[PDB]
This record gives C-alpha cells, sequence and structure tokens, in this order.
C-alpha cells in the first residue's frame, strides 16, 4: 500500500492550544470538527470566522458567559 | 425586599438569552418569565419550575392582561 495516509492511533499527536476536537456527524460520514479559536489583545469583542451560523455565535455568546461567572 | 444590594443596575452586567431570536407571540408575552429569571438570578435563589408563567410587565410593578390565554 505504502505509506500511512492517516495516524495509527490518534493518541499520538500533540496538545494543542486552541484546539479542541469536536463531534458531528456530516452525511459524508462521521468527522471531528476541529474548531480553532485565536484570543487577541484589542477591542474586546467577538471576530466570527469559518462560516459561523446563528446558534454557533450564541453557544460561543454563553461559553463566554459562563466562563465570566468563573474567571479566576 | 428580595435581598438584592442597593445598587445592581451599574455592578452587574445581565447577560439574557432567549430560545426564540424572533418574536413568536407577537409583544413580550413573558414579561413575568423575564422578571421571573432575573430576580432568581439576581437574588443567587432558585425558580421553580413545575409551575409556568405568563404575562405582561408595567414600569409601576403591574401585570398588564395578555392576549391568548386559551393558548397559554
Amino acid at each position: 500500500l505504502g505509506i500511512p495516509r492517516y495516524r495509527p492511533d490518534k493518541a499520538e499527536t500533540e496538545p494543542q492550544v486552541g484546539t479542541a476536537q469536536g463531534l458531528a456527524w456530516t452525511p459524508v460520514g462521521g468527522t471531528l470538527l476541529t474548531i480553532e479559536v485565536a484570543a487577541v489583545p484589542g477591542s474586546g469583542k467577538l471576530s466570527l470566522t469559518g462560516q459561523l451560523g446563528e446558534v454557533m455565535k450564541e453557544s460561543a455568546q454563553a461559553a463566554l458567559t459562563y466562563l465570566r461567572a468563573h474567571t479566576q | 425586599d428580595y435581598g438584592l444590594p442597593e445598587d445592581f443596575y451599574n455592578k452587574v452586567d445581565l447577560h439574557v438569552h432567549v430560545p426564540d431570536g424572533a418574536t413568536p407571540k407577537d409583544g413580550p408575552s413573558a414579561g413575568i418569565t423575564m422578571a421571573t429569571a432575573i430576580a432568581s438570578a439576581l437574588s443567587r435563589r432558585p425558580a421553580r419550575m413545575d409551575i409556568a408563567m405568563t404575562g405582561e410587565v408595567s414600569l409601576r410593578g403591574k401585570v398588564m392582561p395578555i392576549g391568548g390565554v386559551k393558548e397559554k
């Protein structure tokens, strides 16, 4: 066959800073949505890339709202 | 009356969330819903579910009538 196109076990890559291995069911087979979020000092707002929906932004807002209750 | 601090219009934010983006029923048909929700979340005391609510709020503290009592 040649070269393994994919990692044998996913437990071998690395822990990453802004990586969260999501879960989803794409009608072409399940796959993990590697949602990547980067924090940059500045004005303070939500930059919304990667073709979010309304609900996706609301989920981000909900996560920030909970994280604001407990920050320290 | 509800154990609240003297100043809570400035001292604390209020991130409000509603499961329906638009008006499911036109006008605030759940004014006292938010009254109860905000009172519970600002006095840090729970809100009794299994007892639904509905109405409208006026700034004097009066529950104005609502249409479609049958549907509520």
